[PDB]
């Protein structure tokens, strides 16, 4: 009926169905994984290409928000770009008004508040993407996930996308206390390669980024010759 | 107005006079120019009282909300940046010289000077107010960096006393506050117990020989203090 056409309407059981539909759109997107390794955060996403003529690096889903913070997008890429722009605005406001890098928890809370505001008004629709915030700020390594509903949660390891449950199960086999980013990059790449179906997504690429002590606490992409071939 | 802040190894000491003067009349002789921003961060205010009070209240309100938002403490650099921005956007309408001094667990004790122009300089020590002009050569000669907490407090009080001994716009009580990893501690010493004043200085006891008695000689023999003599 008309109980699921706009976000400003609660259902008879207290649900917002448009947000659930946006989350369903997120659940049909490419798989992403992330791990907090007690010395940094490593995020790895799979990019599915519908053409073999795409230039390398096309449709980047991992974007640096600050020097030490970055966001991976799982879902509608343009919505993720808007969220990344908002996060970059939040990060530079802290560096300009308060003369300090934005803490990972603070940035995650700002992203969640921004995403939640689009689930309360009839004139807007919720974002169709989940945001993975990887930061190495003065509060240590931080890994957060922001839901299209606007709720944020901190994780040691997290998986999102179509092949989410199997990737989460593979992540359950790690220790996350002795785990280091150097081996975590390979672990996440191997998990993404193993969990991906090779007969439906012919063109696939693994895009991995990280921010730990080895990059001077700067959120950058991996060196090209570090991820496994497959 | 005489304000200053000096950094020691642990934290900072902020010192100020207590005198609000309407040109040549003392409107207030027990002012408090050390204004609390956070628990461990304070500011010394010089210039327009209303402008500095409004600036400090606005910055303190901004910082109090920021602590709740981030759930952690505030660095001295954040308060210095807040004053620098707010004083730079209003530099043509306000008359304010600010010293932002405090302690944070990350950078220890910090002192920042924000003059009337609106700049922000991180310094080991900062001076401000009309009476600061008397202290520069006092710091070049008598100040040695690396003093202890008590030594820093004593030196700050002595410097403030020397400053308002010569400055007519400064005087009254000397207020000091120490900000470090421990509990901040304040102190107010009165004028009659001040570490220095020219009234108690033995080298200014003898009066200048101006009122010569009528004499038959060019020899100078002191002032005439009696009608007969």
């Amino acid at each position: 009926s008309g109980h699921d056409q706009s976000t400003d309407v609660f259902s008879a059981e207290g649900r917002v169905f448009q947000v659930e539909y946006a989350g369903k759109a997120v659940d049909n997107s490419s798989t992403a994984v992330a791990a907090c390794c007690k010395d940094g955060v490593v995020v790895a996403v799979e990019k599915v290409h519908t053409s073999r003529m795409l230039e390398k690096g096309s449709n980047n889903r991992i974007h640096a928000v600050d020097r030490q913070a970055g966001i991976c997008i799982c879902g509608l890429l343009p919505d993720g770009r808007a969220i990344v722009s908002r996060a970059r605005q939040e990060a530079e406001n802290s560096r300009d008004i308060f003369a300090t890098p934005i803490r990972g928890s603070v940035l995650a809370n700002r992203v969640g508040e921004f995403m939640h505001a689009y689930t309360t008004h009839f004139a807007y629709r919720p974002f169709g993407c989940s945001a993975i915030i990887a930061s190495y700020a003065d509060d240590g390594p931080q890994l957060f996930v922001s839901d299209p509903s606007g709720t944020v949660a901190g994780y040691y390891g997290v998986a999102l996308g179509k092949a989410k449950t199997v990737a989460k199960s593979e992540l359950e086999k790690l220790d996350f206390s002795s785990l280091t980013c150097d081996e975590a990059v390979g672990k996440l790449a191997s998990i993404l390669h193993e969990v991906h179906d090779k007969q439906k997504d012919k063109l696939y690429e693994v895009e991995v980024a990280w921010v730990c002590d080895k990059s001077d606490r700067k959120f950058v992409h991996v060196p090209a010759d570090m991820v496994p071939a497959e | 107005t005489t304000i200053l802040a000096v950094s020691y190894n642990g934290g900072v000491v902020l010192a100020a006079d207590s005198r609000t003067s309407s040109g040549t009349y003392v409107v207030n002789r027990a002012s408090n120019k050390l204004t609390k921003l956070t628990k461990k961060i304070y500011c010394c205010r010089s210039g327009s009282a209303a402008d500095t009070q409004a600036l400090a209240e606005r910055v303190s309100n901004y910082l109090g909300s920021y602590q709740t938002d981030i759930g952690a403490g505030v660095n001295v650099a954040t308060a210095a940046n807040l004053f620098q921005k707010m004083c730079y956007m209003n530099r043509w309408n306000i008359s304010a010289g600010i010293i932002v001094a405090g302690y944070d667990p990350i950078n220890g004790g910090s002192v920042y000077s924000i003059p009337s122009g609106g700049s922000c300089v991180k310094l080991d020590y900062a001076l401000g107010g009309s009476g600061s002009i008397f202290l520069y050569s006092f710091f070049d000669a008598n100040y040695k960096p690396g003093m202890s907490k008590s030594e820093c407090v004593a030196f700050c009080q002595r410097a403030v006393a020397h400053a308002y001994s010569r400055d007519g716009s400064s005087g009254g009580l000397i207020r000091t506050i120490t900000l470090d990893a421990d509990e901040p501690e304040d102190q107010t010493i009165p004028w009659n117990r001040s570490p220095y004043c020219m009234e108690k200085d033995p080298k200014y006891v003898t009066q200048a020989t101006q009122n010569q008695p009528f004499s038959s000689s060019a020899k100078i023999t002191g002032n005439r203090m009696s009608s007969t003599g």
